[PDB]
């Protein structure tokens, strides 16, 4: 078992969540890179949407 | 043969003295050699989770200020805080002191030397 | 004033499957695979292999440690 107790931090400041937000900003730039090239558009053309799919989830 | 043996004994003894002084310099602070991958990985993950400014900078400042014994024990417990270990670490700090010794003893000797005493003063003069 | 961020070409690999094969050479190839199916048809062990292969919509898996 694990838990945290008692901490200190700067006021009204960006936390680790904004470190993730940059990752979402980075993935947008990755999509924009595919958007600039026609080869990126053709890669997205092989995408079917159906009701079923393979799922996997486990700790390691 | 003789010169090589004589030089080897003197040089090796000199290297042993440098090793002893170098050992004392490193041994002055606590031995930084860590043999494990459990606490190092978890503490680093907890450091990024808490979002504290510079975990390495905060650790260096806290380790020297709060002492090595208190730092090493608290550092072992990567996260959480329960029981007497938590209470002691939560309300921990440095220390100062004040007491009577050389100053008061020297002043008493001046009073003993001035017995039954002689009058000394200032305030008068040409001013 | 402002400092502009970089716009560049990243890892984009377009793999065009350039398939070039002789129609008559294919007709034989399609004919050869028919002979392979016929070899399985002659034996009962060939029939039993195909009985173990159905089709499903998807899969799933979950765990914890």
């Amino acid at each position: 078992t694990s838990v945290p107790t008692n901490q200190s931090v700067w006021g009204n400041v960006s936390t680790g969540l904004d470190a993730l937000i940059s990752g979402w900003a980075r993935v947008e730039q990755i999509k924009a890179a595919k958007a600039s090239t026609g080869q990126g558009r053709v890669e997205q053309a092989m995408t079917p949407e159906l009701d079923n799919g393979a799922a996997v989830v486990v700790e390691a | 043969m003789a010169n090589f043996l004589t030089k080897n004994f003197v040089w090796i003894l000199a290297a042993g003295v440098g090793v002893w002084f170098y050992q004392k310099a490193d041994n002055a602070a606590k031995t930084a050699t860590k043999p494990i991958a459990d606490f190092l990985a978890e503490l680093q993950f907890l450091v990024n989770g808490s979002n504290y400014v510079k975990f390495p900078n905060a650790g260096f400042v806290l380790t020297r200020d709060a002492l090595q014994d208190d730092f090493i024990a608290y550092d072992d417990r990567i996260k959480a805080w329960l029981g007497t270990h938590d209470r002691h670490k939560d309300f921990l700090a440095e220390i100062l002191d004040h007491e009577r010794r050389v100053k008061p003893v020297y002043r008493k000797l001046i009073g003993n030397i001035i017995d039954a005493s002689t009058i000394r003063a200032a305030s008068g003069v040409e001013l």
